[PDB]
């Protein structure tokens, strides 16, 4: 039936042809038909080089498909609708997996799809409210971004973000005490571009760039392989280190612990695609499998930077309740897993009545660390009541 | 539910006994006069008339408590 | 949320007031109160789409009961239609109600399906003789021309099979790789898997026996994943059946890989990734030469489309014959037999005469294979063979033996990704005119 | 459509149809139903107004070939030639001679018993198909002979008191007053198979109170396309004795005993034994 | 609805609160015709059996007995009011009135938790309890 048998034609009259495989909407363009003039477009533009002449003959404009945008949107709709009683970590963790599923799946395409940028902004904004609303009171004036973005290692929530967020320079102020005196620090007075939260897209590398790297890297590897064969020896990895995380198959997959079994895993790309029926849970990274391709993204630089943005332990300390514990070394503390502390709850065999009643405990602990940030005369504009005794 | 059965008060107010805590006319009429001057049942009701026919022996010999799950 | 519930509540009340007036004088007052259980019993009977009938009961009563059960069903069903539309749009509603509504829709879908399967068999013959022969004939010429040598039914003595076993087991385990809490079926499954590791020969021996013997299995469970736009069937199946099938699937594709059989046209992703594959397709389009020239009225057409309801239309009787062409008949018969069984959802049961479950570990393989057959029907021998290449030296995903070989035919390129078909053709002004006139 | 030397096999009435909506002298302006029944009625009425008496449209029409004998005799052919007359006859007991209502009618609406509709299924053989035939000659006199369960009032019998050279039946397959429609699927078994010389699909319906003897000659089918509806049309062909489906430019021969395994919608029933007046009247 | 009994005088209300020593006494105050007083009458009736061991339920109508309107202050279609040992109990649902209950609760389960919470906290003489789910937003 012709609606869903839709046909597009690229010809002299039309701007471009087009197809739509997997979750991507694609457009292939030829210079000879004609075009115009521009420059590097990042995510929007990819360059099709002719294998024979080595000429950049056409451009393919990647874009995220409408149906896949709706799935993302609905996933966010759902996580909320389901989570009446779940703890905040369960919410946030689910959101983190959903986002990297899409963010790690589409990667480049996202930047050329304004609709996603709007959608992403709206959905983060929706997400913040659920946690805010889970908190006592129905009104929060500010809630500075530090509390959400700070990594869970420093007692934050570890939220990834693409939305433009203002870290007000009023909230960077930090004070420390030494037996000499009490010193203050504010970088607020330095007037330059203001400080903003780290973006996943910037960390991520455009598809065009990665395709080029894979052609280069794997060709180099092949030549090295030939030499190793001729020289009767095995590659020592140091020969490859220079390209370690580079390639679309991710050359470091060559050194996975289970290769001898994965060698037989054929048809996995359908199966992962086809997995969805077998499992009620639906996953955001349907296109890839880490083992099949290896890791396709690096978590640490972003986390470290968030820490750099956080200002480190000292920055974390002002927001945190850590100095209150009079623990000598920040590094020494290993924090305590809710599940680990929870231990018995996994197997306590009691009337759910004790489910959310104990799951709030991790949330209760979180409040203590950030209470001064959470509670202040300035912050929340609330009636101030002295506690009983 | 023994109390439910019984039916009689003392001439007694409800609040007090428990220990409770809270946390010309004709002329007027004439004047007034000088101014004045479901679905479900419908759907079914029709069936209910249909029932009337059934005999009293049949009303008795009706199977009583059948569980099917 | 309370509307449909409330309606039935008052309806029952009305009949109760009405019933004492209406009749059943002989019946006792205590007996009349139970009457409500039968109303509940009638509803319970009504639920699950199963005929319900009791003993001593009023005629001028049965019809009355039917009238109110239908009224409740209308309320129930309409509510389901309404809530699903809200969910699809994302409109704020209820996460309970979100669950309740899903529940009601899964029963309504299952009721529809059970009737559809019944009607297909009762109808007596979707295939027709002319169509069946056409299908068969096409397959015969494909196999003739392709030159692929059937894939032998898997042996006890396969070097590859022992190795694959590992691969199959990993796939099965992945489902429980991170579960802190298991139910009894999950625990049983893991136990079975551990036993398999402990004694592979028994595992393997039993599996071979099942392929050779067992023709009638046991229906699994079916649930739906709610994606807020389309629902996806999720299947729960017996572990013994699942392990055997998982292994078989690994074998067959390895055999297909080793035994070829599936051409470069299909897009499995064993070698190439889909997002990237889309990009390559764009790159391939750019790569096409003489492809952008329109000086003489040449025109390009991109056609995209889908199989739609492929599962309903699978021919169990046809499928068996098509599998015989490929594998030893004992395997073909096993695979076919495994098919239609019993589908359960609470009260409801039906027999899937023409039903394929996506949630099976080897469903992917079946779907690709069946789609391939349809590709032959749609593609044609002259151009499809050009794309595939000779059976002696097949082409890769998007390539031809020569420019002349591409030029010979409108369908220059062909890609199949399970059930998604992509065909590339460029028309001259004259060719375009011809098509338009016809 | 009768042309023996058509340049292609098939024809395009799309311009006729659009001229019937666009050309106000027909307000063919029906929508939201738009069936074989509705359009048949709208056509019949139109033809009778638009060929009519002295204005060639009621002399050539044929006010013999049916006769909804009650009222109007219009274009002669389609007030005869499509109407029948059901004399309804309300009664009461005592001596209260309740009243008779002749009504002319171009198509006879059969009911169809009490199909559950707001009830899910595996349907048919696991809710109701076989005994389909709550239906046969269903009424057997309609309201009139045996089962005068005539809910409306004191007494009824609904006699078919004129009996027309064709007789259209239209099966009530459903109540568009409510939602989209769970129809009345209860299969409608009259693939009558009976002539002796039989396996003839001998259709032959004889009046089981009187005699008149009528042979099936058309049969609209409903089909349940996931997109609109569809409406295919099965015609007798006396001379080869071969039933003929047509189905969007396609044509196919059909075993006349297996006709009823589709969802019947509209039948034309020719009168023979009037071809005993015209078996004798050649 | 015919499952759950009704209280036809204010004297049936008061004795019923007193005579049940060991269980909650839950009362729905509201009138038969109401849209929202019919809905609750369902969600309770379904639950009443499950809970028979710690809670007892009854039905009262503002029109049948209006004696109690001013003292407990009854407004709107219906109010659910919990009693244990003659002591009016009290819970914060996040709604901004800690006395009684107003809004229509949605699930059977979330209703049983509230009853169970009130009883358990109540048994200890505690006068306030906290509803685990706080439907301030809902109502």
């Amino acid at each position: 039936q012709w609606e869903n048998s839709f046909v597009s034609v690229y010809s002299k009259d039309n701007p471009n042809l087009l197809f739509n495989m997997c979750g991507f909407e694609c457009r292939i363009l030829p210079k000879c038909r004609t075009s115009y003039e521009e420059f590097t477009h990042k995510d929007g533009v990819w360059n099709l080089q002719n294998e024979v002449t080595k000429e950049r003959t056409a451009q393919c404009f990647l874009r995220v498909d409408d149906e896949s945008m709706q799935r993302f949107h609905n996933r966010v709709r759902q996580i909320l609708m389901a989570s009446g009683s779940t703890t905040f970590t369960k919410i946030v963790n689910k959101w983190n997996t959903a986002l990297i599923g899409l963010m790690t799946y589409f990667r480049e395409a996202v930047v050329n799809t304004q609709e996603l940028l709007d959608l992403l902004v709206k959905c983060e904004n929706k997400i913040q409210t659920r946690i805010k609303i889970g908190l006592n009171s129905k009104m929060p004036s500010r809630f500075p971004p530090v509390v959400f973005y700070t990594p869970k290692e420093l007692g934050g929530l570890g939220m990834l973000s693409m939305g433009h967020v203002l870290i007000p320079q009023s909230d960077l102020r930090w004070s420390k005490q030494t037996d000499v005196g009490i010193t203050h620090f504010r970088s607020g007075m330095s007037h330059e571009e203001d400080q903003l939260i780290p973006n996943l897209y910037r960390y991520i590398q455009p598809w065009e760039s990665e395709f080029i790297d894979s052609q280069r890297v794997w060709a180099e590897y092949a030549l090295k392989r030939q030499e190793a064969i001729a020289q009767n020896r095995r590659l020592t990895l140091e020969d490859l280190e220079d390209s370690w995380d580079r390639g679309i198959p991710r050359i470091n997959t060559l050194f996975q612990k289970d290769r001898h079994t994965l060698a037989y895993d054929k048809g996995w790309r359908v199966r992962t695609d086809f997995k969805q029926y077998q499992v009620l849970k639906q996953n955001p990274f349907w296109w890839t499998h880490q083992r099949h391709d290896g890791k396709l993204w690096n978590l640490n630089n972003y986390r470290t930077d968030m820490i750099q943005a956080l200002g480190g332990v000292e920055g974390i300390l002002e927001h945190t309740l850590f100095k209150g514990t009079y623990f000598p070394t920040w590094e020494g503390l290993f924090w305590e897993k809710a599940s680990g502390f929870e231990e018995s709850m996994k197997w306590k065999k009691l009337t759910n009545a004790q489910r959310s009643g104990l799951n709030q405990i991790p949330n209760r602990r979180f409040t203590l660390w950030w209470s001064p940030t959470i509670n202040r005369a300035n912050v929340y504009v609330g009636f101030q009541v002295q506690l009983d005794l | 539910k023994p109390f439910l059965g019984m039916p009689a008060p003392l001439g007694y107010v409800p609040g007090l006994g428990r220990g409770a805590t809270g946390f010309l006319d004709k002329r007027m009429d004439e004047r007034r006069k000088e101014r004045r001057e479901p679905k479900i049942q419908q759907q079914f009701s029709d069936l209910k008339r249909k029932l009337a026919e059934v005999t009293e022996e049949e009303w008795l010999s009706i199977p009583e408590v059948g569980d099917a799950r | 949320q309370r509307v449909e519930s409330h309606f039935d509540l008052e309806l029952r009340a009305a009949v109760m007031h009405d019933i004492l007036d209406m009749m059943p004088e002989g019946i006792k007052q205590n007996k009349a109160r139970t009457i409500l259980q039968h109303l509940s019993e009638a509803w319970r009977c009504w639920k699950a789409n199963i005929p319900w009938k009791v003993p001593g009961l009023p005629t001028p009563i049965e019809n009355m009961i039917l009238r109110y059960v239908k009224a409740k069903a209308d309320w129930w069903t309409n509510t389901a239609h309404y809530n699903r539309e809200r969910i699809r749009r994302g409109a704020t509603v209820d996460k309970t109600v979100c669950k309740k509504n899903l529940g009601r829709l899964t029963r309504l879908y299952l009721k529809a399906e059970q009737e559809r399967q019944h009607n297909y068999l009762k109808d007596g013959p979707y295939i027709t003789a002319e169509e069946a022969v056409a299908v068969y004939t096409t397959t015969v010429h494909w196999l003739e021309s392709r030159r692929f040598s059937p894939i032998p039914f898997p042996p006890l003595s396969y070097k590859h099979d022992t190795k694959l076993l590992i691969l199959a087991l990993e796939r099965l385990k992945e489902a429980y790789s991170v579960k802190s809490r298991l139910n009894q079926s999950q625990r049983e499954e893991l136990g079975l898997i551990e036993q398999a590791y402990d004694n592979p020969h028994e595992a393997l021996s039993r599996i071979k026996r099942h392929l050779l013997t067992q023709r009638a299995f046991k229906e699994v469970g079916i649930e739906f994943m709610d994606l807020y736009s389309h629902l996806v069937p999720v299947y729960d199946v017996e572990p013994l059946e699942k392990i055997t099938d998982a292994y078989l699937d690994q074998y067959l594709w390895y055999e297909a890989d080793k035994r070829r059989l599936f051409p470069p046209w299909i897009k499995p992703a064993d070698t190439e990734p889909p997002p990237l594959l889309v990009y390559k397709w764009c790159q391939g389009i750019n790569n096409l030469q003489d492809v952008w020239e329109t000086s003489e009225g040449e025109c390009n057409v991109m056609l995209e489309s889908r199989f739609e309801k492929m599962y309903e239309k699978i021919d169990l009787t046809l499928l068996n014959r098509l599998l015989r062409l490929i594998v030893d008949h004992n395997i073909a018969d096993y695979m076919t037999a495994k098919n239609n069984v019993v589908i359960n959802y609470k009260d409801m049961n039906h027999t899937n005469s023409y039903g394929i479950i996506r949630g099976l570990q080897f469903a992917s393989f079946i779907v690709q294979y069946y789609g391939l057959v349809m590709d032959l029907l749609v593609l044609g021998l002259h151009r499809a063979s050009e794309m595939a290449g000779p059976p002696q030296m097949p082409n890769d995903f998007l390539s031809f033996q020569d420019i002349a070989t591409e030029a010979a035919h409108p369908i220059r390129l062909f890609c199949r990704y399970i059930d998604r078909i992509h065909i590339f053709f460029r028309f001259t002004a004259d060719e375009a005119r011809d098509l338009i006139q016809r | 459509l009768w042309n023996p030397r058509n340049f292609k096999a098939h024809v395009s009435p799309h311009e006729m149809l659009q001229a019937v909506v666009l050309c106000s002298k027909k307000t063919f302006q029906i929508t939201k139903q738009g069936d074989g029944v509705d359009f048949l009625s709208w056509f019949l009425n139109a033809l009778h107004s638009a060929l009519g008496g002295t204005k060639k449209k009621k002399k050539t029409i044929v006010t013999d070939v049916f006769q909804g004998s009650m009222r109007i005799f219009t274009k002669k052919l389609p007030h005869p030639d499509l109407p029948a007359e059901e004399k309804e006859q309300l009664l009461h007991n005592d001596e209260y001679q309740e009243t008779m209502v002749e009504s002319t009618f171009m198509y006879l609406t059969l009911d169809l018993p009490t199909a559950p509709l707001y009830k899910d299924e595996k349907e048919q053989l696991i809710i109701p198909q076989v005994p389909l035939f709550n239906i046969l000659a269903k009424f057997n006199g309609i309201t009139e002979k045996e089962y005068k369960t005539y809910k409306e009032n004191f007494l009824k019998r609904f006699q078919l008191t004129k009996l027309p050279p064709y007789l259209i039946f239209c099966i009530k397959r459903f109540t568009k007053n409510n939602f989209f429609v769970e129809k009345n699927p209860t299969i409608v078994n009259f693939p009558i198979t009976n002539v002796d010389l039989r396996e003839y699909l001998s259709e032959e319906v004889q009046a089981v109170h009187k005699n008149t003897t009528y042979d099936l000659i058309a049969n609209i089918v409903h089909d349940g396309k996931p997109s609109e509806g569809s409406y295919r049309i099965h015609v007798l062909h006396h001379g080869t004795g071969k039933w003929y489906e047509l189905q969007d430019l396609q044509v196919t021969d059909i075993l006349p005993q297996m006709i009823t395994l589709s969802e019947a919608y509209i039948q034309i029933w020719k009168r023979r034994d009037n071809d005993e007046t015209n078996q004798q009247g050649a | 609805s015919y499952m759950l009994p009704h209280l036809h005088n204010g004297w049936q209300v008061d004795q019923a609160i007193l005579s049940e020593e060991d269980r909650v006494v839950v009362i729905r105050f509201g009138h038969d015709w109401d849209p929202t007083c019919m809905k609750m009458d369902e969600v309770l009736y379904s639950i009443a059996e499950k809970v028979k061991n710690f809670a007892v339920i009854y039905l009262v109508d503002i029109t049948e007995v209006p004696d109690f309107n001013k003292m407990y202050e009854l407004y709107d279609p219906c109010t659910v009011m919990f009693f244990f040992r003659n002591k009016h109990i009290m819970i914060d649902l996040g709604t901004g009135n800690n006395n009684k209950i107003n809004w229509a609760m949605e699930d059977k389960q979330e209703m049983v938790d509230i009853i169970e919470t009130v009883y358990r906290g109540a048994r200890k003489g505690r006068g306030l309890v906290v509803s685990p789910k706080d439907y301030s937003t809902k109502y």
